[PDB]
């Protein structure tokens, strides 16, 4: 499991801090570019999230489609390929993953832009990659796709790890049965424990916690006589209420600065993980890796990618 | 060799025009330069901000409120400017971490692509990787990955193995392909058919076990020489 | 700011209210990213459409067919 | 697989390598050449 993106948040720095108060907005303007710099940084990390998904999934120039006459030499990819029966094109393991991750509402100032690629499009891209690695082996990742019968493709993959071809064909039934059993076992393996999807759910929870802490900060006062600006303007005349308003301004802006710094750090971390996911998508599924532990415990054969909410799920 | 040389020369030529014509080719470096210059400018521009004081000019504070009270305005300005410098330094630290990650990736690319040949299928551009050349850039490095992209594929009908006197022959390197009536063995990445021989193949097991075998005769180069000397 | 309140070119999307760009039933590649899988492009007009993820290509497949190249092309790629 | 001169290559005399052990290695060419010449 690898996370690739987090919710694209944005905050109206001026509107958030001053809370519709026009005079407070006029006072805050004296600070200069703080409210522009924060918005710019949030936008910058917001765009990067689309970049991460486009880098991880859009590895293929065309959308391949698996053949109708399914005769993959006894291998049964039913649990991995897309399911026509569902209203969405999601595959059964993809459906289980989408169910296993659960919740960012409307607030004051905050907004969550939708991702550039919807779940349907990402599932379509993953189906394209899956059909490509099923019918065409590894060629389609480095040129025009060349069809090759799947049992022969697996026979050549064995030849890539030092086991001669004839060990596969003479054991094709056993290989097929083991592969089908493992693929079928992945579903109940994921369904077994809520801790299986720890990374993606942890990413969502951390984002929600940061957002809640940012919103909850409004109830504080930072040494002012009250938390609501209207009360400040009611109690004192402007020459004296200006100090209280400045106090609230510094407090709220410090809170927003802390939130933005946290988001920048988390953006760097998640972008590192998205680059790792892109490397794995490029190397494992599109090809084969001689990196003895980069793609699962053991000698490596082709993998299959699967889309998950805010991440990927590889079947090494 | 002639065709490879002509294609390589044409590509190394066309890359120059590709860089020249496109106005946004080098965006990854211009982004760094623009971000650094913009951060510095917005730092300096913040110097003239007020931060809630009677003035933004330092000396004016020293000549308009007297030492007993101008210290408060001075302190407010001090806190504002120090906070702005804090934000600039933190942004610089995060961006420097990002550039360090990029530079480590570039170092790995240099070591693997330029100094050797990398089997990582999509680490060095589309297609199988042959070699690469580095080129210096004002704040980065520009590679020229030279990749082998196959083209002009065509259909063939194969079998996983060849049966001949009941012994399951397999290809030593490559894959059996048929043009419709005959059979041939070929390297897996280029169509150079060669007549099937006991040296081009190897044997194991026997007929009944493999799933897609076909019937054909396998040449034996020792037989003609032996029959020549009876 | 009453400008661009015309009703002849007011559109609604999951990404938000979109004004001026005329919606089309066709599909193309990415030109300008609106949110939620809609992209806007120029043509004597501006259009906004749902993304196309690359032309569909189906590989002819069977249990006994292969395809091996008969030629190569060298190429150079910057990074 | 039974040892043959086809899946085995030759280097040097029998002394220089430690752990060397004696055995026969079948030849897929000698019987037929002897049979037919
Ligand atoms: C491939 O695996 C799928 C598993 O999804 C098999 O589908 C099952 O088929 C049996 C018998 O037809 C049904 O009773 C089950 O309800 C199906 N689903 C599951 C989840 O078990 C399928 O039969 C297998 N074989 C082929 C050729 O597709
Ligand atoms: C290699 O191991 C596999 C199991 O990993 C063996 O397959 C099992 O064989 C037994 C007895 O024939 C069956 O009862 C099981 O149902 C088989 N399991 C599977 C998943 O196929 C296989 O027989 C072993 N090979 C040899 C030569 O003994
Ligand atoms: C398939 O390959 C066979 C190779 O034997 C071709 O048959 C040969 O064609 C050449 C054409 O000049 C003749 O000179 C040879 O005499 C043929 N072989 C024999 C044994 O007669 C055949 O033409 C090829 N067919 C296709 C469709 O590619
Ligand atoms: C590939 O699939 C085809 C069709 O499903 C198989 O063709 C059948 O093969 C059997 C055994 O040789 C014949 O008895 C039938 O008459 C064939 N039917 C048709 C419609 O061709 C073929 O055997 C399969 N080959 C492999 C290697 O799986
Ligand atoms: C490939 O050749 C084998 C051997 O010549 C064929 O198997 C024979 O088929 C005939 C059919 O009348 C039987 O009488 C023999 O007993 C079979 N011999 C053996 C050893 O199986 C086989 O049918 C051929 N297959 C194809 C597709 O040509
Ligand atoms: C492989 O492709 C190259 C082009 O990429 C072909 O080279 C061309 O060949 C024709 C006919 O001889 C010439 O008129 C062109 O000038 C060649 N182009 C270049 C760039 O040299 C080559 O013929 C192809 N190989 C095969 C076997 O068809
Ligand atoms: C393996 O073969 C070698 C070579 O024939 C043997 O070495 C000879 O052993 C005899 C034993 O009586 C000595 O008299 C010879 O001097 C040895 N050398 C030569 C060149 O003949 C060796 O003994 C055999 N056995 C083992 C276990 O190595
Ligand atoms: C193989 O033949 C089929 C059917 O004629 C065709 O659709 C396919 O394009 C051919 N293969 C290639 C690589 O063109
Ligand atoms: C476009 O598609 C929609 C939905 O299928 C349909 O209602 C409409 O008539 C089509 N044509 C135009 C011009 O909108
Ligand atoms: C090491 O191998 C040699 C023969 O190759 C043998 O004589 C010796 O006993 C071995 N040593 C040990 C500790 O097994």
């Amino acid at each position: 499991i690898l996370p690739v993106s987090m919710t694209k948040t944005s905050v109206d720095c001026t509107m958030y801090i001053c809370g519709d108060s026009t005079e407070c907005s006029n006072l805050l303007l004296q600070y200069g570019s703080f409210c522009t710099q924060l918005n710019r940084a949030l936008t910058g990390i917001a765009v990067e999230q689309d970049k991460n998904t486009q880098e991880v999934f859009a590895q293929v120039k065309q959308i391949y489609k698996t053949p109708p006459i399914k005769d993959f030499g006894g291998f049964n990819f039913s649990q991995i390929l897309p399911d026509p029966s569902k209203p969405s094109k999601r595959s059964p393991i993809e459906d289980l993953l989408f169910n296993k991750v659960t919740l960012a509402q409307k607030f004051n100032g905050l907004t969550v832009l939708p991702p550039l690629l919807t779940d349907e499009m990402i599932a379509q891209y993953t189906s394209a990659l899956l059909a490509g690695t099923i019918t065409s082996g590894w060629t389609f990742g480095a040129g025009p796709a060349l069809q090759i019968p799947f049992p022969m493709q697996m026979a050549y993959r064995f030849n890539g790890i030092g086991v001669t071809q004839n060990v596969l064909y003479e054991n094709q039934k056993l290989i097929a049965n083991q592969f089908n059993s493992a693929i079928g076992k992945i579903q109940d393996s994921l369904s077994s424990t809520p801790s299986a999807l720890g990374k993606l759910q942890d990413v969502v929870n951390q984002n929600a916690q940061a957002l809640n802490t940012l919103v909850k900060q409004l109830s504080s006062n930072f040494g002012a006589i009250s938390s609501v600006l209207n009360d400040i303007l009611s109690r004192l005349d402007p020459p004296e209420a200006e100090v209280q308003i400045d106090r609230l301004i510094t407090g709220r802006l410090q809170s927003l600065q802390t939130y933005v710094t946290q988001q920048l750090i988390r953006a760097a971390e998640i972008r590192a993980s998205a680059n790792l996911a892109a490397t794995k998508m490029s190397e494992c599924v599109l090809g084969q890796s001689k990196r003895v532990d980069f793609c699962g415990k053991g000698y490596h054969l082709m993998s299959f990618p699967q889309s998950a909410p805010h991440g990927v799920v590889f079947l090494h | 060799q002639k065709l490879i040389a002509n294609q390589f020369n044409s590509a190394i030529g066309k890359i120059q025009d590709s860089l020249s014509s496109t106005p946004s080719a080098l965006g990854k470096l211009q982004d760094v330069v623009n971000q650094n210059a913009q951060a510095l400018n917005t730092l300096v521009k913040q110097l003239s901000s007020n931060f809630g004081a009677i003035s933004s000019v330092l000396n004016d504070i020293l000549s308009r409120l007297d030492p007993p009270e101008a210290e408060v305005q001075i302190d407010r300005l001090i806190t504002g400017r120090l906070q702005s410098l804090q934000t600039y330094v933190t942004q610089q630290l995060i961006r420097a971490a990002e550039i360090r990650a990029s530079a480590n990736l570039a170092a790995t690319k240099m070591s693997e692509c330029v100094l050797g040949q990398s089997k990582r299928v999509d680490f060095c551009g589309k297609g199988y990787h042959l070699m690469s050349f580095p080129q210096s850039a004002p704040h980065g490095v520009v590679f020229l990955h030279v990749t082998y992209v196959p083209a002009q594929e065509k259909n063939f009908t194969t079998a996983p193995a060849i049966c001949h006197d009941g012994k399951a022959h397999f290809p030593r390197e490559g894959v059996f392909v048929s043009n419709g009536t005959h059979w041939f063995v070929t390297q897996r990445n280029f169509y150079e058919p060669q007549i099937i021989t006991t040296d081009n193949t190897f044997v194991s097991g026997n007929c009944d076990v493999v799933i897609g075998i076909v019937n054909n005769t396998v040449y034996d180069p020792l037989q003609p020489e032996l029959d020549s000397f009876k | 700011w009453r400008v661009y309140s015309t009703g002849s070119n007011v559109f609604q999307t999951r990404a938000g209210c979109l004004i001026g760009a005329e919606h089309v039933n066709n599909s193309y590649e990415c030109d300008i990213p609106i949110g939620a899988g809609i992209c806007a492009s120029y043509q004597q007009s501006i259009i906004a459409y749902t993304m196309s993820l690359g032309a569909e290509n189906s590989v002819a497949y069977s249990n006994n067919s292969i395809a091996i190249p008969t030629n190569f092309t060298i190429s150079v790629t910057t990074e």
